[PDB]
């Protein structure tokens, strides 16, 4: 396995949730195990980021 | 350079200690997670005396 943090494709067979801003949760994205509030952002990215 | 002092490896397989948790058994983390602790507390304890 080449472990790293880019885009990764080969997920494990867990289905998904939806998500729930403004209050803390614990995110589990691809990948990014952490703890915060998730919030609605203005910082404007480029196509790839 | 006391929070810059948390990104490092100081000998383990990876530096954030959260991905270590959920990439190695219990049997095999602790090890891991010493290397970190060890080098975190001595950052600590320098910038405490200086």
């Amino acid at each position: 396995f080449e472990l790293l943090h880019a885009p990764a494709t080969v997920c494990g067979p867990k289905k998904s949730t939806n998500l729930v801003k403004n209050k803390c949760v614990n995110f589990n994205f691809n990948g990014l195990t952490g703890t915060g509030v998730l919030t609605e952002s203005n910082k404007k990215f480029l196509p790839f980021q | 350079t006391l929070v810059k002092q948390l990104s490092s490896n100081f000998g383990a397989i990876s530096s954030v200690l959260n991905d270590i948790l959920a990439r190695l058994d219990p049997p095999e983390a602790e090890v891991q997670i010493d290397r970190l602790i060890t080098g975190r507390l001595q950052s600590l304890q320098t910038y405490v005396t200086q």
